[PDB]
């Protein structure tokens, strides 16, 4: 048994990072076949920020300009687009290493794995999700931008998610691998908000499905509420309310514990209301949103 | 304000 | 910035994980060089547990007996020899993807990376630390015997962990890469306890020093006490006593934040006494024992 | 008791 927030193992991903250089800015990137991506944000210097024309910097920009390193040694650009916020960099080589893999844009509550890299090589890997405002909370540090996120499925590397900057919050925002950011930010720097949070409630359900099937059960009780009597209270507390697509999922858990999902919701209800009278769930004395009802079973069972 | 990072 | 709990990346560690079975037991084990470490309870059935001489088990095995996969493809025995609680089987392959590397046994308090396999191959890797009951809280299911732990120091990989068994309690117990136990533990089936553990005190500290240099500041207090007077406060609440080489170590985070070791220990001292109120500290409600001193500075500057 | 894994 035991429960511990897991990451992806690192390998397959280890093997695709390299270092970008354009002027004063260094940052990490992602090469998949013969291409390279990263932040456009490269290109930029301190002043650029303010306001900057992509479009514009880039078209006075050589392959010349470009300084991709693999290690010690170092790639030729040759085409170069840009995808939103993304450049494509063609380069004179496929990578050897490149496994099989996509493009997903991850949706708010999934979550994925970090790997965090400086100067084209990794330091450290971390589990995270997808806020529902839209940001992550992540450790980074200048230089972090280019990190990737994803997932795997048996064999194919999920992509979803390339890091491109903090927030006044400490928070952090990026992108999916198209370029499209993720929540409504923009590569600028203005006046910019991570807007007020709430909480995955799918997931904290998920959660408890855990402590149960580790064999922790005191949050239990009796009582059962209809879904729309459990959102009222979960508003008041600002979870995301819970729907019937939610309540569908949770299916195989209760059917693995046999505890009616409406149940499970009513010892959240009653959760909520009461707190735990300080006490441990499954190590945590907080309710712990960062579990998918997939993770949960992935790691247990 | 912001940090592009 | 940002604070998580951070695992090293498990690339290099993935290339040396193959699979071993021999009869009925199937699990994890670890090739360096022309060689292949796992728990020798392998070799062992389930009337075995009780009471095995291993030696003895030993002397009857062939490396007819002993089937590696790699992948698909398999590996020769020819050698095999035991230290304490490991076989060594040599093969006929060095293994193409072994890195630098050396073999440490780590001290109650340290941390590392765990990479979590079955059928010899990784689903997950987690960060965690070496309790000072000398066992760890894992996640792990069976057939995950043969999973490691380790550290990255530049290029070089510090082993120092291989995953034997689950406790009574739901915690983990296993070895350095020598054979030898963590803790005092055996490979038979007879009762067995984790002992009562304690609070990583050296942790919890640099910890605060995380807060602090995140900018969570509210903890903190105008007073000082001496070492031993925190100490007696400090054994109520069950923590270690902190000594002289613990508060040189916090030395450059004093130094980096300019908050004496002593005063945060009166900070810690007070938090003990008051809990929080209800609030967080860098995310949490309850105090982290498990950043080292050294995983504050790697992750935070 | 124990489990071994």
């Amino acid at each position: 048994s035991g429960f511990r927030k897991m990451a992806f193992p690192s390998g397959k991903v280890e093997g695709c990072m390299v270092q970008v250089t354009c002027g004063t800015t260094t940052l990490n990137g992602l090469w998949l076949d013969d291409t390279v991506y990263c932040p456009r944000h490269v290109i930029c210097t301190a002043e650029d920020m303010l306001n900057p024309n992509y479009e514009d910097l880039l078209i006075r920009k050589s392959n010349h300009s470009f300084l991709v390193q693999a290690g010690n040694v170092q790639l030729r650009v040759i085409g170069h687009s840009m995808q939103n916020c993304l450049l494509r960099l063609k380069v004179d080589t496929s990578n050897p290493k490149t496994p099989k893999y996509k493009f997903v844009r991850i949706q708010p509550g999934q979550t994925f794995s970090v790997l965090a890299c400086y100067n084209g090589s990794p330091s450290g890997v971390y589990q995270c999700a997808m806020r529902p405002n839209h940001t992550i909370k992540g450790s980074f540090l200048n230089g972090s931008c280019g990190s990737v996120g994803f997932n795997i499925d048996y064999d194919c590397v999920s992509f979803c998610y390339m890091h491109h900057m903090e927030l006044p919050t400490g928070v952090h925002a990026g992108t999916d691998l198209e370029g499209k950011f993720y929540g409504p930010f923009v590569d600028r720097q203005t006046a910019q908000a991570a807007g007020t949070d709430t909480t995955i409630t799918l997931n904290v359900l998920a959660w408890l499905y855990a402590a149960v099937i580790n064999g922790d059960r005191w949050f239990l009780n009796r009582f059962t509420t209809t879904l729309n009597d459990f959102n009222l209270v979960a508003m008041k507390y600002n979870y995301e309310p819970l729907t019937q697509d939610h309540v569908d999922i949770l299916g195989p858990l209760s059917a693995q514990t046999g505890i009616a999902v409406l149940d499970m919701c009513a010892a959240l209800k009653e959760l909520l209301q009461n707190g735990m009278n300080g006490r441990t769930i499954l190590g945590s004395t907080i309710l712990e949103d960062e579990f998918t009802p997939f993770d949960v079973v992935r790691q247990c069972s | 304000n912001s940090f592009s990072q």
